């Protein structure tokens, strides 16, 4: 461990020139890009019957001791809650409501003041806002949309607005992000905030065949949103679009 | 033959531009302080007049030579070479990238900080805690950064409500069927809308009339014409403003009647933010950079247009148009051409599958042609075949040749799903409004 | 020496370009659309070019600051052809100089 | 140096204008060289191409040839040839009567410069010292010798 | 290249063998201060050490273990390791070469520290003042070394 | 590496000099001609200026603009720009070295033409013969400088 | 040279021939080699390897040892060796008795070879001139001594 | 390289003239013989014919094709294409240099035997005694030389 430590420490001081002398260029987006990836480096660099039965311990001391609440008493019944570090998937046709339906659960995961972080590419962040009042206010989606509202409809949703303005929500509106970059931006923020028990996206659409691999696979996309998932010990929810077929 | 710091008095310069800027405009202190922090600066009495100009902003009070002589905090004094420097800058606007440029400064200097700090830290030991240290250090220069950030919401939420409230005080971009609005509910921003028909239905025709639809509402549109050029493209729109047929058009001879309301609609085109790009068989990257630098050219342009799509895969041209819709933050609209397996089956009508390295998803409004009489026709020659083995034209020319025809609404994501019936015109190929 | 007369205007043409894109930002496209960096003679003149178009892919003004910070850091322009392209006198329309 | 403290970097700008005008002097008035070469050397200088100029004027005033842009354009040493910059920017400086003071400055800078390697010098040797304790008196009939 | 501690450890060795020397033979203390100071060691335990070794010869007292052990300044004691390894060096006869090294190791840290001295001259951008400093450093070092 | 183009602006530059200290002190045309040919000149139009101003001086005429702009050969005509630039030129007293100087350039052209010449003649592979025509240019140059 | 004018270039064929027909003699006569050495040298030689030959060839004479095939062969200086073809093809050459007429040919060779490189040294000498005057006298005294 | 083959086929074409010379005269084997021995010649050969060329002078009896031919050692006899190839060489007169250089070559042979021989000595880790094998082995050439 100790010799490890040296080592460690070895490759740090050589990273710590490198930054170094990276700023005598004055690209400061560039530096910044660097931080990260040699933040990943260090991060990742430091990152039989006996094993299993010590988590045999550690996993019902835990029930001793279920998950997130979905929304859904039904689902809860097999679900049994959204527990830590699992990925659970969504594949929804478009139009049925999918949208509209991940914010109920959001608000579910709200009310249990877990802190959700959101990631839309998409679609903007403000229209998926605008869903979640729809569900709140109870109003119907093209009278939210258009502005007429009258004294009674503005005034829940005054009541509705400052209501979900103070609960602990993020947004990420952003174009094409690469799975990598959500790696990137999750860890940030569950280094931001702590409480946060909860992640969900939407949506990422599947290209098949070999080309799609490099211009960007959710096979192996998936694998590193798993990884993510036990990474910062909290359950992942992403929406998926089925094909035609 | 280099020296250190030479850039670095370039440097401080910048600062004195930027507050000179701010000097000008007194609302741009904002913006600045949106970013920049009076420590951020490297010339310290440029940081200190930083801090004078936001107490003075905060009670609102105007910020000049003036202004800036009395609200002096009398800890630290300008020098006077510096003082009269920074008033005596030229003006300069557009002082965001400056902005975000002495942001850069200062983040380098944190660097310098934070970079020399580490390793020293890191020499004594728990290199495990040298780890932990990285680590903060890391979300640290993060949270600092602010680049392609997350936060806040409820900020835009007020906006995009003052917006749809001005309006309230149409939702999009008119399409120019009052039948399809009530679905589409107008052209949305970054919402990717695509069109497949089959060929000389009318497609090429029918696209220019909702082009038409933007230029009375004066928004800016980019054409993209791979498989046919564009002068026969500008002369189908011209078809339907001097509402004169084709071949009269083409062909060259024009009476004394009809030049002149071709001349009247020549200039009234000619005026309209129109723009136009015939080179074949462009790459959908080469698409995202010229819309890039169109966009970067004209602010006002609002809506596109591709004409047509070409098969070869279909989904990840979808996803780049779908990601460009909303970089651009507008609304897209391609023409598609389906497969001819559409037609081996029974009812002739169009359907979201028929155009199959995997089917077309991303889009987020899906429309079809469909023409009523043309599929009619097939099904009476079929019959007169099968009676063989067991004038109506005129009478249509005659009656204004107008026939049923019907525009699909097989795809509206979060809306309406339907079929609307309007009257085309076959000799202008044209869609008539009703 | 007519060759060398011919040199001799052709880096007051290509610094005369480079000034007047330095207060025309714009026309940087009509440029590229035409000359490349390797195109000039004198390399710092390329080297410029170079730089310019960097900052107008990024949308970013072009000024003497612009140029001095976002230097490659692989090669510096000496500073007395940099400073003369400054002082070189602007004229429009270089389409024909171009 | 890695260190930047705002400071000493002017210094360095003002010994270069210093070494300009001075050659502008000269240039002006052919005759000072004289008195300057009995202070000032080529190798004295910091900026490389200011003592090259140096040591052209020298050769030309022992030839008894008088000093302007032309005679230095032509009687380049062909093994370094100086950059125009330099070259036109010292005929540009401000001329002042009276330089021995300037002069003087130049003498100074070039003296603890003359000092800064020798320092490092001695400071290596230290790591024998017995003939360290003899470099020290050797530095310093150097540097008596070099001041008188 | 691990060079420079090699001869750090020697010299913290040589005086080891000094002092050893001294423990045996009390009276080679003369020849001893004679030359060297306390500040002219470089292992601040041995300097001290000789320190105390002087305190106790002027008031003759024998030099041992107890002696030491006692006549601490209380201000500073040393380490038991290097006390004890003291005692455990080999102890060589005529030692005066020895002790003239030290004093070479001893002007070798002053010669460090006034090179850089005139270096921080350098620093400060005076030079006759500065020329000035050279000669009276030049004093110094003459007068130490004869 | 744009050298050579760089001396030979000078050289225009001297003799423009030259000749404006000429028109300015009318004088110094005995020392320069005495030195000088008007073939002697590398820049042609200062050549036929410098003829010009001799046969201005042979008739006690005076040299200034209207002297020369009048008694032009006609055969040539100096170009205007040219022709003021000269007049433009700073003129410094006691040119008499920069007569020389010329004289060195006029003779560096000479040496080149020279030297190509013996050049042909190693390309005539002819010896004795070819060794003789060095000797002649010997007595050619000898009188030249002397 | 870029230049072919489908001469001068068997002037060169000719040499080369002189030189080893000239050698060739020597090989025959033994005693001709101080008349020969007392206007040629090894240097003077166009041909390389005949020109080493020279040289091996005084080295021989002056050792009062016979000139032939052999000798030459084990005598090699062995800090160059002369190819094969160069060596058999000077004795193949045709000897002719009275080679004095060509052995100033070949000194004229020299001559002109040693005329060309100078030309070429005082041209670019011109790009300082007074020294180049001097040059003039120097090749002059030089070509003068060569000579006589 | 192919270079020492090259020497070695000199070397035999030097002993093939000398045979000859010795062949049209044969009274110079007497200045032949007082320098050179049968074993100091190179190709076998060459050696037994000088052998028996010395057998025949002893004997007043001349030598040419027939006597070589009939007063053959019958231990040993010489390939007919060798024999007769001495006899084809050009025969050069006062060949006296020629023979001393053969001595040379033999001298060479001589020589790197020697030089071997020693090398097997300090291949055997003896040095007093290997000293002096040198010494001897320095009479031996002073000797033979002189």
């Amino acid at each position: 461990e100790e010799i490890k430590n040296a080592s460690i420490k070895r490759k740090l001081f050589g990273l710590a020139n490198t930054i170094r002398e990276q700023a005598l260029e004055s690209k400061s987006s560039d530096i910044l890009g660097a931080v990260e990836r040699e933040v990943y480096a260090l991060l990742n660099g430091s990152t039989n019957i006996k094993e299993v039965l010590e988590s045999a311990m550690d996993l019902i001391t835990e029930n001793q001791r279920t998950g997130i609440p979905t929304g859904f008493v039904q689902l809860d019944n097999y679900t049994s809650g959204f527990n830590k570090g699992s990925l659970v998937i969504i594949g929804a046709r478009p139009s049925m409501g999918k949208t509209s339906l991940m914010m109920n659960m959001v608000l579910s995961a709200l009310n249990d003041d877990r802190g959700v972080a959101v990631f839309s590419l998409e679609m903007s962040a403000e229209q998926l806002a605008l869903r979640a009042l729809s569900d709140l206010t109870s109003i119907n989606m093209h009278d939210l949309e258009s502005g007429r509202l009258d004294d009674d409809q503005w005034e829940n949703l005054a009541k509705c607005f400052d209501h979900l303005s103070q609960k602990k929500l993020f947004f990420y509106d952003k174009s094409y992000v690469r799975i990598e970059q959500i790696r990137l931006q999750l860890r940030k923020l569950k280094s931001q905030h702590k409480e946060l028990g909860i992640a969900f996206i939407d949506y990422l659409q599947l290209m098949s065949g070999s080309k799609a691999t490099k211009e960007r696979q959710i096979a192996e996309i998936s694998r590193e949103l798993k990884t993510l998932a036990r990474e910062l010990e909290i359950p992942i929810i992403a929406l998926v679009q089925l094909n035609r077929s | 033959t280099m020296d250190h710091l030479k850039h670095l008095q370039q440097l401080q310069n910048i600062e004195r531009i930027v507050l000179s800027g701010i000097v000008l405009a007194n609302h741009k202190i904002e913006e600045v302080h949106s970013v920049l922090e009076p420590s951020d600066f490297y010339y310290p009495p440029n940081g200190l007049f930083f801090e004078i100009a936001l107490k003075l902003h905060e009670e609102d009070c105007p910020i000049d030579e003036n202004f800036i002589r009395q609200k002096m905090p009398k800890d630290k004094q300008i020098k006077e070479e510096d003082l009269v420097a920074i008033f005596a800058a030229s003006p300069i606007d557009n002082i965001e990238a400056y902005v975000e440029e002495i942001k850069n400064a200062s983040i380098k200097r944190k660097l310098f900080g934070l970079a020399n700090t580490i390793r020293e830290q890191a020499l004594e030991s728990k290199s495990s805690d040298i780890l932990g240290a990285v680590e903060r250090e890391v979300y640290a220069l993060l949270n600092g950064s602010t680049i392609e950030g997350f936060r806040n919401i409820k900020e835009v939420l007020e906006s995009a409500m003052d917006l749809i409230t001005e309006n309230q005080r149409v939702t999009g971009i008119p399409t120019g069927f009052v039948q399809l609005d009530n679905y589409t509910s107008g052209f949305n921003k970054g919402s990717l809308v695509i069109i497949g028909a089959r060929p000389s239905m009318g497609k090429t025709s029918l696209m220019m009339n909702m082009v038409l639809s933007a230029l009375n509402d004066d928004r800016g549109v980019a054409v993209f014409s791979l498989e046919m050029s564009a002068e026969q493209l500008a002369l189908r729109a011209l078809s339907d403003l001097t509402s004169i047929n084709m071949h009269d058009l083409e062909s060259g001879r024009l009476d004394d009647d009809q030049w002149e309301n071709l001349a009247k609609c020549f200039d009234h085109l000619s005026q309209k933010k129109l723009f136009f790009y015939d080179k074949s068989y462009v790459r959908i990257e080469q698409i995202r950079l010229q819309l890039r630098k169109l966009k970067s050219q004209h602010k006002e342009l609002g809506i596109a247009f591709i004409d047509y799509l070409q098969l070869m895969q279909i989904a990840e041209i979808s996803r780049e148009l779908k990601t460009l819709a909303r970089e651009l933050e507008i609304p897209i609209i391609a023409l598609v051409q389906l497969n001819r397996s559409l037609e081996n089956r029974d009812d002739k009508r169009p359907i979201l599958s028929d155009i199959k390295g995997g089917i077309e998803q991303d889009a987020d409004i899906v429309l079809f042609l469909y023409r009523g009489y043309i599929y009619q026709m097939r099904a009476e020659d079929n019959k007169i075949d099968k009676l063989k083995k067991e004038e109506e034209r005129r009478i249509h020319k005659q009656n204004g040749s107008i026939e049923e025809a019907e525009i699909i609404v097989a795809k509206n994501r979060n809306g309406a799903t339907g079929t609307v019936y309007t009257r085309f015109n076959a000799p202008f190929t044209r869609y008539e409004d009703m």
